[PDB]
């Protein structure tokens, strides 16, 4: 008799990816710096989210790369904002009876969905597609989250008369006072 | 009849790279193909031949429709699959990733005995912990009962409660409460109240200060 | 086969592991050919002596200033040339025979008996010393009789004239010479000789002529090679090749198009001649396609005539082609690099693993350079190292190395404006004696040691650091946030204990705030948790002057900020991690001062030193109960601060030390001193006296400026005063007797911060990168490891600067207050940091044990990647701290307390009395 | 060209009159009553109009055999399923029943800490407790470890069967002394999976 015992309930603040399906294709909720929200086909460092609950049932989704907060507007489309508000940038999480998580703004009555069908939420009716989310633990190594952007390209002093190509001479930035 | 290479019959229904369903659902692994003529499809799991011998509970046989049905998917079913059907002139295959997840539509269950009936000497460092378990995001709050006016009960039989530690955006270690140099007033019933979208559950413990030992 | 070497960039795309490539220190294989090069126009001189003919160079320089009539006077000086070879330790002498000298009047004429007499005397001298010769038949000096009559190499009738001249060379100088080079640098002879006009024949005809001439060079070389093979090789057993110069090129954006474009450039400059000689006999397909018409075609008989006409691969990788004479169009819009290890691998893969003989290498220095050429020595050192890496790590079959230009001489089109010689020649002098340079002494020792043998000064030392050693980490900018996360809610709520488990706030009754302890700060505990995992004994952090006192004066104080610092210091002591606190830190937008104080001069006004004394007094009163190690200045910028600023900074430190010594040390048994950035300064040439003097002078301006008043004589360093006084720069303030006594002994320990070492050269190679203030030419040893920020990994510098501080300032307790390196990438460079940490700590261990240095602390630089980016031992990604590989290895050093051997253990030390810590007073 | 009074396609293959599908198990109901010309087919439940918007998950109406599918069936779908197909003249009515049994989307979890540490002697016997949260009564076992080579933390499987009762549940370790030690478990399991919990259970 093999023993595994995988503990249930470890997602109390860890990195999660929101997964939704529609019988056509899968998509992971993703937040970009420019506020664009779309669906990543696989797990991306951009799609890594950290849901945090403030009240007994209300959660806020941030994302650790864009440094933004998943907010919402009157039409029902979602976006990311660098500033937090408790009015519309906060959604009441609700686990459906089939095991799927749906997020909707408490005062906007519109479910958070990866599609463009922003419909109202009622207890027990066919929700819009791309809305039945499913939290997935982040299996992406966190080494990739570091920004590799410090890339340098040298154009000055690049000609056909270079005298020190291997850069033996490296002067140091020293100030010289002058009376 | 030309001997054309096998190809996907319906490429527009193959974009679901990853399958994720709650434990207990049935996944659909469908991949119509072609050939000279259409050959048999033998699914194999991560290399090992996958059929109805390694998992009892129902595996529907659909070969004329070229699909695989996985009824009552259980935690022990994660792993990329393959639509490996071999033709004489062509060899096509598309991976079908499945990641079943285990849900918990329940109120946050706290570890029994945490916090415990721990007593500390006056001037010592006591620490109260409440291990909470809930897949949905819980809100952890630490409460202390007060005797503000008369007894500890309020207007309509509600015990007075003052919040010590909360779970905000930038507040971690919420499930641990630190009480160093406990005075006489640092004694009473500490309840760790945890709740999520399903419900709220609290675990209460009593801390008593001993002036002598 | 062509195209095999296109994978070269793939192998070298991944950075090598900085463990085997770090302390590489290999030894060249036995039988290696250590050679030194020379020419017949660069050095020989005597352009009309003893009936000598007229080269195309003798007419190019005169063009009927900067001519090679008598360049090095080597024609008349045979004894001084071979004496240099004897004292150089070299085993091969690569020189060339002047075509117009041996055969002035005509190839089918009377050989010049005196011209032949010079070369037989030279070879007789080479035989006596044991130096084997490597004769180059043609080194760009074609007779003028063959340029104005047959038109030069553009004619195919010069193959017979070259063959008749080669037979004269083979017949005469055949019993002693076993290595022949037919034509040296056929690319420069062809492309710049006829297609550009920048070289000996002034033509500038067209690229058609350059490809026609190079067509004749291969035919002329193959005509000579088959002359040796069928007539002289059976009775002589020598070897013949062609010196194929090349460059190295790098992709622009690292794409498959760029890699093919890079291989297209190499085939255009190197496969142009190597493939017709080494592979099949025809040009590469890359250059046969685009310029199919302007490039001449090869007959089938000719193609098999040139196949295999080279007994070894002769490579000329120096300043001739690299960056100077390479056609820009031949680069195909790519990046040119002077990489020799990658080029040697490219030759090995592409040309079926040939026996490579590097017949010309090295770099050049400016023309106004005497026996001190430190830039050229380190280029030679890197280039020699690159072949050793190619031999050992790449499997390349390199059989010899030739350091070019045994002596200074006429450097072709550049004239005398550059010098490539290992031996200095005074061109203006009438004697022209060979004076060994810095590279001559370096090359001689490398040949004697046969490469880079391991040194005892770099062998790791197995030993244990003393007890109560200060194994610590630093965090200059701790993250401060007075966020009260515990007991911060004061209201009284109701509780639906049975109904709904919700809170109903009662309006009207609230409680009073509990005593705020140190667990109410949400960020202090996570930081201590990481430090507990590192097993560090000490933690070093600096206070923010602009935060404790925002307006500078003591009228207003930020008590909440002080409470965070006091709580951070109190929690660290609770977990047995001694805090080390720095009062002031220069790294800030306002020089670490409050905005009000930073407006006037920010260090110029003496009131700043006074205002720091009161600020230091406030810090000792609040934080001092828990902090027992104080740092007054935290590595001040000795290179970026003015003399007046450094004058008040010394006074400010003295006031803070005299505040602590008189008022607080009795109540709180702590210590206080100054932290100085002690980066080692090493002379570029190890045997140059003027470089040692320059190294000491720079050290005075860097370390001794702010250490001599405190740790030494109480006044500014003598060398610093001499340098400024003789410069008529009297900007260094003088120390009065009251000030001198004030700062004379304001130290409890020597806290130094070491990061890297810098090579200093007295001579100025170029004035642009020359520090005219200090008359120093800062350089670096390119063979050293480098961080992505170009910081040299020099472990032995820490041991050297520790001994210098002990020698200059006595036997003081020395703290390594900060010593770490950065990693630009995520995990590809952290294996460097563990190498950096392991060796630097080991060299600090060497200084402690071998030199008896009173070292009582090592502080790894940076606590995490968030506070100090790129330097931390903890990776900060997605608002999460993850330990790096350097952290785990650092913890193993801390737990073992140094580097214990296989079987050795020190017992527990209770109340050990090394004089660096707080005893019973 | 006669009138339209047709039958279905497969008589025995269509009607089953009973479907005890577990929760989350996909099932579909078919009413292929063909004919000429093709009639219209309407599906309704509990005497009310049935669409694809009033049910969770979602249903799909096929036209190859004129059937609706139910991916991820739910307990809320209980009731009656009447399909009504009417031709130009006349009508055909069929009935279907559905009682989906409850199947939780998780293996039966239990409150942590339990079972508590066993530390008692004769006179006050150990009362080991383990409460499991589930809809129905799950499978709960204890699985006392057989003491061979200190088998408490190893590999290659440790099958040590020990059955007292399966069905909040409590156990009465009568006459607790220094003869039964080791680590104890609460093997709570169901169809989805099996779970157990343990702590620093050390007894004299
Ligand atoms: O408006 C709005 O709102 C909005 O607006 C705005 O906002 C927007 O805009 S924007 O721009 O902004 O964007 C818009 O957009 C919108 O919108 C939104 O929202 C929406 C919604 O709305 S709401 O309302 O909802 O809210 C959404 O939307 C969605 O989507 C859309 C889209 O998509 O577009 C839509 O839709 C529509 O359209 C579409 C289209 O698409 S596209 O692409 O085009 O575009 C679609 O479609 C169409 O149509 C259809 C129809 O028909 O209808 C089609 O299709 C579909 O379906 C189909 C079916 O077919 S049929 O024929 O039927 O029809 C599919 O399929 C296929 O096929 C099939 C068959 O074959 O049949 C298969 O099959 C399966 O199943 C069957 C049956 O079963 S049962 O049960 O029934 O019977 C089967 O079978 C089985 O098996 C067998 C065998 O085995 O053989 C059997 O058995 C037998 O035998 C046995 C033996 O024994 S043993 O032993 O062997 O076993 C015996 O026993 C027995 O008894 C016997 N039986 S019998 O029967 O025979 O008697 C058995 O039994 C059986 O059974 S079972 O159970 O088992 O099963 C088979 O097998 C199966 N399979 S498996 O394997 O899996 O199972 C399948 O299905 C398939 O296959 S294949 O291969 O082919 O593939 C298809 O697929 C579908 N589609 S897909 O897509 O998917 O493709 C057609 O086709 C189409 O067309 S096309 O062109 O495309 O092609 C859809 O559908 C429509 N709809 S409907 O209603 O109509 O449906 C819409 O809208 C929606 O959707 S829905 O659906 O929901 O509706 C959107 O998205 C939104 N947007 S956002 O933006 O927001 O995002
Ligand atoms: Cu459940
Ligand atoms: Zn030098």
């Amino acid at each position: 008799y093999p023993n595994a015992s995988p503990l249930l309930g470890s997602s109390w603040g860890g990195l999660i990816h929101l997964y939704t399906a529609t019988a056509r294709n899968s998509y992971h909720l993703q937040i970009h710096k420019n506020g664009h929200v779309d669906g990543a086909p696989h797990q991306t460092i951009y799609s890594a989210l950290m849901i945090r609950s403030e009240d007994a049932g209300f959660v806020v989704i941030t994302g650790v790369m864009s440094r933004r907060y998943l907010c919402m507007d009157f039409r029902g489309n979602i976006f990311g904002s660098h500033y937090f508000d408790p009015e519309n940038c906060r959604f009441q999480h609700q686990t459906l009876e089939n095991g799927y998580d749906v997020y909707h703004s408490p005062q906007y009555h519109f479910l958070v969905s990866l599609g463009r069908a922003k419909r109202a939420f009622l207890p027990g009716m066919n929700p819009p597609p791309y809305s039945q989310f499913l939290s997935r633990r982040n299996e992406i190594p966190l080494i990739h989250f570091n920004t590799p952007i410090p890339r340098q390209h040298t154009q000055s002093a690049e000609d056909d008369s270079e005298r020190d190509p291997l850069n033996v001479l490296k002067p140091r930035a020293r100030m010289t006072p002058a009376p | 009849y030309p001997q054309q290479a096998p190809y996907w019959t319906h490429p527009q229904r193959m974009e679901k790279k990853l399958h994720a369903v709650p434990a207990g659902n049935t996944v659909k692994f469908r991949c119509p193909a072609a050939g000279n003529p259409t050959p048999t499809i033998r699914w194999l799991k991560d290399g090992q031949a996958f059929h109805g011998e390694n998992r009892i509970g129902g595996i529907r046989l659909r070969h004329q429709h070229w699909s695989l049905v996985m009824e009552s998917v259980v935690p022990s079913d994660r792993g990329t699959y393959t639509c490996l059907v071999e033709n004489a002139v062509g060899s096509i295959r598309y991976n079908y990733l499945l990641d079943v997840l285990e849900r918990s539509p329940h109120r946050p269950i706290l570890q029994a005995g945490l916090p415990a009936n721990t007593t500390a000497v006056v001037g010592s460092d006591v620490e109260l912990l409440c291990k909470v378990y809930s897949d949905a995001q819980p809100h952890i709050q630490w409460l202390k009962h007060i005797v503000i006016n008369g007894s500890s009960f309020g207007a309509d039989g509600f015990p007075y409660v003052q919040v010590l530690k909360t779970a905000d955006i930038n507040s971690s270690e919420v499930e641990v409460l630190y009480l160093r140099n406990v005075s006489a007033e640092d004694a009473g019933e500490y309840t760790c109240l945890a709740g999520n979208s399903i419900g709220l559950s609290y675990q209460s413990a009593w801390l008593t200060v001993l002036p002598e030992e | 086969e062509p195209g095999d070497g296109a994978q070269t960039w793939a192998r070298f795309s991944r950075p090598p592991a900085p463990e085997a490539a770090g302390l590489f220190q290999g030894t060249f294989p036995d039988g290696f050919l250590w050679a030194v090069g020379s020419a017949a126009y660069q050095t020989e001189g005597g352009w009309q002596q003893h009936g000598k003919g007229a080269s195309i160079w003798d007419t190019f320089t005169h063009h009927p200033p900067a001519t090679g009539d008598v360049a090095s006077d080597s024609y008349n000086n045979v004894f001084r040339d071979t004496e240099a070879l004897r004292e150089l330790g070299v085993t091969h002498y690569r020189f060339s025979i002047s075509w117009a000298r041996v055969l002035p009047n005509g190839s089918a004429g009377v050989p010049n008996r005196e011209g032949l007499r010079y070369y037989r005397r030279l070879l007789e001298r080479l035989r006596e010393l044991g130096v084997q010769p490597v004769v180059t038949l043609y080194h760009w000096d074609l007779p003028q009789r063959l340029q104005d009559a047959y038109g030069g190499w553009a004619n195919r009738a010069l193959a017979d004239h070259f063959r008749d001249y080669a037979e004269l060379c083979f017949r005469h100088f055949g019993g002693q010479v076993k290595y022949w080079i037919t034509i040296d640098n056929p690319y420069v002879v062809a492309w710049h000789g006829y297609a550009t006009g920048r070289l000996a024949p002034g033509i500038r005809g067209s690229p058609r002529l350059g490809y026609l001439v190079a067509h004749n060079l291969l035919l002329a070389h193959a005509k000579v090679w088959h002359l040796y093979n069928t007539s002289f090789r059976p009775t002589q057993g020598g070897q013949v090749s062609i010196a194929l110069s090349s460059h190295w090129i790098n992709p622009r954006r690292m794409t498959d198009h760029s890699i093919k474009e890079c291989q297209k450039s190499l085939d255009f400059v190197l496969g142009w001649f190597a493939k017709p000689v080494f592979i099949d006999g025809d040009y590469p397909e890359s250059m046969k396609n685009n310029l199919s018409s302007i490039l001449p075609d090869f007959t089938e008989s000719e193609k098999k005539f040139i196949k295999g006409t080279a007994d070894f691969f002769a490579l000329c990788f120096g300043p001739t082609l690299s960056f100077q004479l390479l056609d820009p169009h031949m680069k195909f819009r790519q990046l040119e690099s002077p990489n020799l290890r990658q080029l040697l691998s490219w030759i090995d893969l592409e040309f079926n693993h040939p026996q490579i003989f590097i017949v010309e290498n090295g770099w050049f220095v400016s023309g106004t350079t005497k026996r001190d050429d430190a830039k050229y020595m380190y280029y030679l050192k890197k280039f020699i190292m690159e072949t050793l890496k190619a031999i050992k790590l790449d499997g390349v079959d390199v059989i010899g190395y030739t350091a070019w230009s045994l002596m200074d001489g006429f450097e072709w089109h550049r004239g005398y404006s550059i010098r490539r010689g290992l031996f200095y020649v005074d061109f203006l002098s009438q004697d022209k004696m060979l004076l060994p340079k810095s590279s001559a002494l370096f090359y001689q020792k490398l040949i004697e040691k046969n490469g880079f043998p391991p040194l005892p000064e770099n062998q790791p030392l197995e030993g244990t650091f003393p007890c109560d050693f200060a194994w610590g980490v630093v965090d200059n900018y701790i993250q401060v946030d007075t966020t009260l996360s515990q007991f911060t809610d004061l209201n009284v709520y109701l509780w639906d204990v049975h109904h709904s488990k919700r809170l109903i706030k009662v309006d009207g009754v609230v409680t009073k705030k509990r005593k705020s302890y140190c667990v109410d700060f949400a960020a202090i505990q996570p930081q201590i948790a990481l430090l507990q995992e590192m097993h560090v004994t000490h933690f070093r952090f600096s206070l923010d002057w602009a935060l404790i006192l925002p307006l500078g004066n003591q009228s207003q104080v930020n008590h909440t900020i002080l409470q965070y610092y006091r709580c951070m210091a109190s929690e660290l002591v609770r977990v047995n991690i001694t805090p080390v606190v720095a009062l002031w830190q220069p790294m800030a937008p306002n020089q670490g001062l409050p905005r009000l104080l930073a407006r006037q001069g920010a260090w110029e006004n003496p009131y700043t030193a006074l205002a720091f004394a009161e600020y230091a007094r406030l810090c000792f009163q609040e934080l001092g109960h828990h902090v027992k190690l104080w740092i007054t200045m935290n590595e001040p910028y000795t290179r970026n601060m003015t003399y007046s600023a450094g004058h008040n900074l010394l006074k400010a430190h003295a006031l803070a030390w005299h505040v602590y010594n008189e008022k607080f040390r009795h109540a709180q048994n702590g210590k206080i001193s100054i932290a100085l950035q002690a980066d080692w300064i090493e002379p570029a040439c190890p045997f140059s006296q003027k470089d040692k003097e320059v190294a000491e002078r720079v050290l005075e301006f860097d370390i001794g400026w702010l250490a001599e008043p405190i740790f030494g004589s109480g006044d500014y360093p003598w060398v610093m005063r001499d340098w400024l006084n003789q410069r008529n720069n009297f900007l260094l303030p003088y120390f009065t007797e009251d000030e001198k006594k004030l700062i004379q002994g304001t130290f409890d320990f020597l806290a130094l911060s070491h990061y890297t070492t810098i090579l200093v050269d007295s001579e100025k190679e170029d004035p642009i990168k020359y520090n005219d203030y200090l008359e120093v030419q800062e350089m670096t040893d390119i063979t050293w490891l480098n961080s992505p920020s170009q910081v040299a990994v020099v472990p032995w510098g820490l041991r050297k600067v520790l001994n210098w501080l002990k020698f200059k300032y006595g036997d003081l307790p020395m703290y390594i207050i900060s010593n770490g390196i950065d990693d630009g990438l995520h995990a590809e460079d952290d294996q460097l940091r563990v190498y950096y940490m392991q060796n630097y700590i080991n060299e600090a261990l060497k200084a402690h044990i071998l030199d008896g240095i009173n070292l009582c602390g090592y502080f790894a630089y940076s606590f995490n990647d968030r506070t100090a980016p790129r330097f931390g031992l903890y990776r900060y990604a997605a608002d999460q701290f993850e330990p790096k590989a350097s952290m785990k290895h650092y913890r193993k050093i801390i737990d073992s307390n140094g580097f214990p051997g296989p079987e050795t253990l020190e017992r527990f030390c209770p109340e050990e009395f090394t004089v660096c810590t707080e005893c019973s007073f």
